[PDB]
């Protein structure tokens, strides 16, 4: 076993009960999974191994996944055909992190969501498939990525104002789609839709939720937000509902779109509470975070749950002037382990945990992940907003480390991925030109 | 084609799949459907498109549903029928349990569940075998999300905060599990968890206050208090690294205005370490409970054993309490 691997992620925990029950069984085979992995001697994994003891980023076996995700699917993958907006987010967000130019997907992108919009407004999963925040949130995060006039031209603005109005609830929160379920993720897409196409933030004028008193999108969100806040600390996925990573992910990025991390974050969440459920999502030996107590790691919240610490670092520091800053308080190291050692499949994509087939929405978000704990991502004084705070998130390297130490990066320069923007989970560049084009876009009569 | 050829069918003319394979550039992660799959859906364009509330356009969403129940524009525009026809609930109740324990992980299924419970014209009172199946879906998956949420409205909406089988219920999953976190917030809600019916829901009392002080109760059951800390102990005792209950216990303390102090001696009875749970109790007591001198590096200990041996994982958390503590200290020692 290679010399460059601590202790810590080479054997399971010092504590250990006598009690066994199905929870203990099952965290107990994902140990036993993850341990030879880790140690970098299971025959299923490539090198070179780095200086700690780590297999590269396979970039090539993954990129040949992700455009091959792209592709035909046959009649037995029925059930993703309300998800295929998301197969095109996923896969073009995996390939922009691996440092491709997806320019060349424009003309596949506009065929694609054109079919897939509604003359009423907003986007849903393809013809005939009613509006749905979260496709219309996959949708134009692929616009974004793709970029282009022709692009940005391809989405009907006034219609989705009137739709996602159709959304807002009397108690802030925003249904998915018109008899849909209300939860924290669909308020969060909503937001990020409104935001990157510079919606109007006045409800139109017949919206059904200015019969209870609201006026604007934002009225009454952050108080409905602060309600999904439970005794443990993290975020429901509505009132009562037990505390998830993915949650978490979505109030807290949404709270980031209604003002500074250091004013929104504190004012509407404990934090006190808050930091130590977050920081209790990351286990050892297997280094990953699980989305809620209790239950096993999995690579998708190296991006639910390691995005939210930029955030809330972010509202401990304050936004920075273009000083001190409280630093990382989750392991860089654990999760990058995690993600290099345990959740590659020899074949290419990247998946929840050992003894998982890959698939495109692993394989996004363990990269993004990836990406996060590469970087120094920050809010400051300077917007390219003409949201101001949302659109002031600036990035410096986090460079691969030499030695031990409690913060360290442990991925080498040739694993680094680009950044993504930690609200909108796009490139920077991608957010701000969308944003930009349509603030200089007149709202359509 | 079986809708094609059905005279039953004959009065309406299908809207073809345009998926963008054929005006310009190719579509991306497209699905090569089945023919059955894309002659249902294309049926089911034109009963929407036409608003149809209708008998045969019902057997249609339930065929869709038998092919694909992740569709979910199929559902929402199966409950608009299943109202639109005053159709019988308690039998389309009866066939969702059907579908719902076909596919376990399928949520839709259960955000249909409460569109439909919510009519108080048809459910007036908690249906008498409801819970018994939300029982048979946590003994095939004891922490499902969806269940629980679904679980979480039917307490609100039937107002059974104090209903004897909802305590019972998560005390026999407790049982089985010690560790189910999903029962530990079941429990929060049903004991601690706002109740006004004129307020919006939400998982916490007092968020119109300070954020340090969301959970804290306007009027406190001493007694119901001390008896959900015995039984946190008491669980706690059975598996002392189990989270679940020591931070159930926080959450309770934290409603009734009790300090972590009230703990002190029960955190200190697992210090040779049976729980790091103790130990971040025994910290936070140190740290922010008591004044005394000595106190803040007693805290300091705690927080160095959990970094260095008892949950090093976190050491980047652990080394924030300490700076915090420490500079806590040092503006008490200036003063
Ligand atoms: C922007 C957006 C769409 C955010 C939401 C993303 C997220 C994945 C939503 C689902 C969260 C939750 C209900 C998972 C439980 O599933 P599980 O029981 O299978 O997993 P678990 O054991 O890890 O909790
Ligand atoms: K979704
Ligand atoms: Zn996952």
């Amino acid at each position: 076993v290679h010399p460059g691997i601590p202790a810590l992620f080479r054997e399971p925990p010092l504590i250990h009960d006598l009690l066994s029950t199905e929870t203990t069984e099952l965290q107990s085979e994902t140990v036993n999974k993850c341990l030879p992995l880790l140690k970098g001697i299971h025959n299923s994994q490539k090198g070179p191994f780095n200086k700690y003891g780590i297999p590269a980023l396979q970039r090539k076996d993954h990129l040949e996944y992700l455009y091959d995700s792209l592709e035909d699917y046959p009649a037995s993958f029925v059930a993703l055909d309300a998800s295929r907006p998301w197969m095109v987010y996923w896969a073009l967000a995996g390939l922009c992190l691996l440092g491709e130019d997806v320019t060349r997907f424009r003309e596949r992108v506009i065929s694609t969501f054109t079919a897939a919009q509604n003359s009423t407004g907003g986007i849903g999963g393809g013809h005939g498939q009613m509006s749905h925040v979260a496709s219309s949130y996959a949708a134009v995060l692929s616009i974004a990525m793709v970029g282009g006039e022709e692009a940005f031209k391809l989405i009907d603005r006034k219609a989705m104002w009137k739709w996602l109005g159709k959304l807002k609830q009397p108690d802030g929160g925003f249904t998915v789609c018109e008899g849909g379920e209300e939860d924290v993720r669909g308020a969060y897409c909503a937001m990020v839709v409104h935001a990157l196409l510079d919606l109007p933030l006045a409800l139109p004028p017949e919206a059904e939720a200015r019969q209870n008193g609201l006026e604007t999108f934002t009225d009454g969100l952050p108080e409905y937000l602060s309600r999904c806040q439970t005794y443990e600390g993290g975020i429901s996925g509505s009132p009562g509902s037990e505390a998830h990573g993915a949650y978490a992910f979505c109030a807290l990025a949404c709270l980031c779109l209604l003002g500074r991390p250091e004013v929104v974050v504190p004012r509407y969440m404990n934090i006190a509470t808050l930091l130590p459920w977050l920081s209790a999502r990351q286990y050892a030996p297997e280094g990953g975070f699980s989305g809620r107590t209790n239950k096993l790691v999995d690579g998708c919240y190296s991006h639910w749950v390691g995005n939210c610490w930029p955030l809330v670092q972010a509202a401990l520091d304050g936004t920075q002037p273009l000083r001190s800053s409280v630093g990382n308080l989750y392991s860089r190291e654990g999760l990058t382990r995690y993600i290099l050692s345990c959740c590659q499949c020899k074949l290419g994509g990247l998946r929840d945990k050992p003894g998982k087939h890959p698939d495109s929405y692993h394989t996004c978000y363990a990269l993004t992940g990836l990406s996060t704990v590469q970087y120094y991502h920050y809010c400051t004084d300077s917007s390219v907003s003409s949201f101001s705070s949302a659109f002031s998130w600036k990035h410096d390297p986090n460079f691969a480390s030499d030695g031990q130490g409690s913060d360290i990066g442990v991925f080498t320069e040739n694993d680094r991925l680009v950044p993504f923007h930690p609200i909108f989970v796009i490139p920077h560049k991608s957010a701000e030109d969308i944003r930009v084009w349509f603030e200089n876009q007149s709202f359509d009569l | 084609g079986k809708y094609s050829s059905d005279p039953e069918w004959a009065s309406i003319k299908p809207i073809e799949l345009n998926d963008g394979s054929d005006f310009g550039a190719m579509p991306l992660a497209t699905i090569s459907y089945s023919p059955e799959y894309l002659e249902a859906t294309s049926y089911l364009r034109a009963v929407m498109a036409a608003n149809e509330m209708s008998e045969r356009a019902l057997r249609l969403t339930g065929d869709i549903i038998s092919m694909n129940p992740a569709h979910y524009t199929v559902w929402i525009y199966r409950a608009k029928i299943l109202f639109a026809l005053g159709k019988d609930l308690n039998e389309e109740i009866e066939w969702l349990n059907k579908v719902a324990l076909k596919h376990l992980k399928n949520y839709q299924i259960w955000h249909h569940r409460q569109v439909l419970m919510s009519s108080r014209a048809h459910f007036p009172t908690l249906p008498p075998r409801e819970q018994d199946f939300l029982m048979e879906m946590f003994a095939q998956d004891a922490k499902s999300y969806h269940v629980w949420t679904y679980r979480h409205w039917l307490v609100r909406h039937f107002k059974l905060w104090d209903h004897p089988r909802e305590i019972q219920d998560v005390e026999a999953l407790l049982k089985a599990d010690v560790r189910n976190n999903s029962a530990w917030n079941h429990r929060y809600m049903l004991r601690f968890g706002p109740r006004d019916e004129n307020e919006f829901d939400a998982g916490l009392h007092n968020t119109t206050g300070p954020s340090s002080e969301k959970g804290r109760l306007p009027v406190v059951d001493e007694d119901l208090v001390d008896s959900e800390l015995q039984y946190s102990q008491s669980r706690i005792l059975e598996a002392p690294e189990n989270r679940s209950p020591w931070s159930y216990a926080r959450g309770v303390l934290q409603a009734a205005g009790r300090p972590l102090s009230e703990w002190k001696d029960f955190a200190r009875s697992f210090v040779a370490v049976k729980s790091s749970h103790a130990i971040e109790w025994l910290a936070d007591v140190y740290a922010e409970e008591d004044g005394s001198e000595g106190s803040a590096a007693e805290a300091v200990k705690m927080l160095t054993l959990l970094k260095e041996k008892y949950d090093p994982i976190r050491r980047n958390y652990w080394e924030y309490r300490i700076r915090q503590i420490t500079a806590s200290a040092a503006h008490a020692t200036e003063i």
